[PDB]
């Protein structure tokens, strides 16, 4: 796992594309990027003994929809360091960085089945209270929570489900 | 034909085509300012670099000196030319007198 | 665009004439003070004998991911990447 290896990257690439105005597609060529290190052809590649150079030219040719910036620098800045297997993580702390500035939450929640769009807009604007962000929630239709929402905001949650409350007091007694 | 890409002391690394790359007790040569120096390669990593031990100073190498690819190992003069003389660790004559007269290294 | 990206990546790679190795064979990426790194040879088990050009043998000592590691058997010297 290289998120400390990734964390540069992303930082570098994100701190550039504000300085051209291009976050949105910075965004998505490092999505292209990380889905083709995925390949099964293209990962047994990566990990054979290339020189850095060819290594990146042999990436760079199955991507041709890039920048001259973006990839034609930055894949070979990976490649001379021998990072590319990082770029899935590259692309998520990216996606983060950008959500820092910006001012904006994924907040998670989960529940046994639908809210009513009244819960769920209550819901937005009350976390948009708790933080101090544009919040953007997304749902999950868990059935062991049987009744009740977990809300997920990071490393922050709160747990109103049936079941958690359940075995807090299956530890009461 | 190859470049250099560290200098650690007395240890050089050279990157080489990865289709060229020398054998692992060939000879190189570098030209070291205006002197002439000799390496000796010891591992072939991956990626066509190539670990080297210099036969002699290693000041005032820089990173990206092309070097020369001799094919062959060390080769010293041997037999009867060689008695009455002082040699070099590469072979060459170190007392003042003439080129050594050997028929065979 | 997932599955037409995809699919665009698995023909575009397969358009640059890339293979990948055979299992039972690998390519000498290292040499080194008698031991050398094999990438590729999957199929490999530890303590067995693989052939080197020329009628020499090597142990598979080390089977960790992304190479073999081996020791040869008599001069190595002669060996080099790519066999």
């Amino acid at each position: 796992e290289f998120i400390t290896v990734a964390r540069p990257y992303a930082k570098a690439a994100f701190d550039f594309a504000v300085e051209h105005q291009s976050v949105e597609r910075w965004q998505d060529m490092l999505a292209f990027a990380a889905e083709v290190t995925k390949n099964e052809q293209m990962a047994e590649l990566l990990s054979g003994a290339l020189a850095p150079e060819t290594l990146a030219e042999s990436f760079i040719a199955v991507a041709g929809e890039q920048l001259d910036e973006n990839g034609q620098n930055l894949i070979r800045v990976m490649a001379e360091n021998g990072r590319l297997n990082a770029l899935p993580d590259v692309l998520e702390q990216f996606i983060h960085l950008r959500a820092v500035s910006e001012a904006t939450a994924e907040v998670d929640v989960i529940s046994a089945a639908a809210l009513s769009e009244q819960q769920l807009a209550k819901i937005s604007a009350a976390m948009e209270k708790r933080l101090s962000r544009k919040v953007k929630l997304n749902a999950k239709i868990d059935k062991s929570v049987m009744a009740g929402v977990i809300i997920r905001a990071g490393d922050m949650v709160i747990d109103g489900s049936v079941r958690g409350r359940l075995e807090r007091l299956a530890d009461v007694l | 034909t190859g470049k250099i890409v560290q200098v650690i002391g007395a240890v050089v690394d050279v990157e080489f085509p990865q289709d060229a790359v020398p054998r692992v007790y060939d000879a190189l040569e570098v030209q070291n300012g205006n002197e002439r120096l000799v390496l000796e390669v010891q591992q072939q990593l991956g990626g066509g670099i190539v670990r080297t031990i210099a036969m002699g100073s290693s000041d005032g190498l820089r990173r990206g000196l092309d070097v020369k690819d001799l094919e062959h190992p060390i080769e010293v003069p041997v037999g009867k030319a060689t008695l009455g003389r002082i040699m070099n660790v590469l072979g060459e004559p170190v007392d003042m007198k003439g080129e050594i007269g050997e028929e065979e290294r | 665009n997932s599955t037409e990206i995809s699919e665009l990546i698995k023909q575009r790679i397969a358009q640059f004439n890339v293979v990948s190795e055979a299992h039972n064979e690998g390519t000498i990426v290292s040499v080194s003070d008698g031991v050398i790194r094999i990438h590729g040879l999957a199929d490999c088990m530890q303590g067995e004998m693989i052939s080197l050009p020329g009628n020499r043998y090597a142990i598979a000592l080390n089977l960790e991911r992304d190479s073999v590691g081996a020791v040869v058997m008599g001069p190595y010297a002669d060996l080099a990447e790519g066999m």
